[PDB]
Formats: C-alpha cells, structure tokens, sequence
C-alpha cells in the first residue's frame, strides 16, 4: 500500500519561543526521501544524536538552512530541547 | 510523543481496516492527526478532511474508555 514518501512524522526540537523547528532537512519514509522544501529552519544536528540527546534540558542548538534536503550550517545557534 | 511534526499529510483516505490507532500533534506548524497502522507505520493526516474526523471517531468507538 503506497501512503507516499513524504507523510511521516519528521523530527523536531523545541526552542524558547516553544515554535518547533525540523532537525535535518531528510530521513527515510515509507521506502523514499521525505525532503522539507528549501530555505526551511532547520537544526545542523544528526538523526543519531538527536535519537540520544537527553531529553527537556536546554542545549544550544546549531541553525541551518534547508538547501537540496541538506541542513546547510549558518554558524548561528539558538538553544533548543527535545520533548518527552 | 511531542518530538515529531507532520509535514505533509497523505492525499487519500486510508483504508479503516489497516488502522490501529491515532495520535494528534501551536509548537508544530501545522495541527496534524498521525494515524498508526497495524504493521506499525505512523502516518500524516490532514484534520481539515472529513474521513480523517469520520475514522478518529471509528476508533475512539473501538475500544471501551478505561475507569
């Protein structure tokens, strides 16, 4: 069955303005790539470190750019936290 | 169950049989129902569409409300 590669859930983190933000700007879905479109916010930090990152505690938290489904670095940052 | 966000939402309605479950999901950019199937897939679903309302509702009635 084909529910498409663009419709699961994708990462997050959460920021002081409690507006989420995607981190990376790809993962797999349903056998394909699920792409944000370019330009997004996006946070420079990978799918393995953010599966690990403790959990509510402030980290400050790289800022990119979405550009070809890469989080490109802008050498910002603002603190972020991962929900429960 | 608050570290992920809907994207995009799937363009048909899913099949009743193949669901199991739902979640919802401001803090995201867009409100969103995350249907869970039966081999355990999580799927995005538009809250604005009629068949999403109508299956949340079948399976809210599944099921006996605990206590």
């Amino acid at each position: 069955y084909d529910y498409g590669t663009d419709t699961c859930p994708f990462p997050v983190l959460a920021n002081k303005t409690n507006k989420a933000k995607f981190v990376g700007c790809h993962q797999k879905c349903n056998g394909g790539d699920q792409k944000l479109t370019d330009g997004t916010a996006c946070y420079v930090v990978e799918r393995k470190v953010w599966d690990r990152m403790t959990p509510m505690l402030w980290y400050e938290c790289p800022l990119g750019e979405c550009k070809n489904g890469v989080c490109e670095d802008l050498r910002k940052k603002e603190d972020c936290r991962k929900g429960n | 169950t608050s570290t992920t966000c809907c994207y995009r939402f799937i363009n048909k309605k899913i099949p009743k049989q193949r669901l199991e479950s739902y979640r919802r999901t401001s803090h995201c950019p867009r409100e969103a129902v995350i249907f869970k199937t039966k081999l355990d897939k999580e799927i995005c679903a538009d809250p604005t569409q009629k068949w999403v309302q109508d299956f949340m509702k079948h399976l809210d009635k599944k099921t006996q409300t605990p206590k």
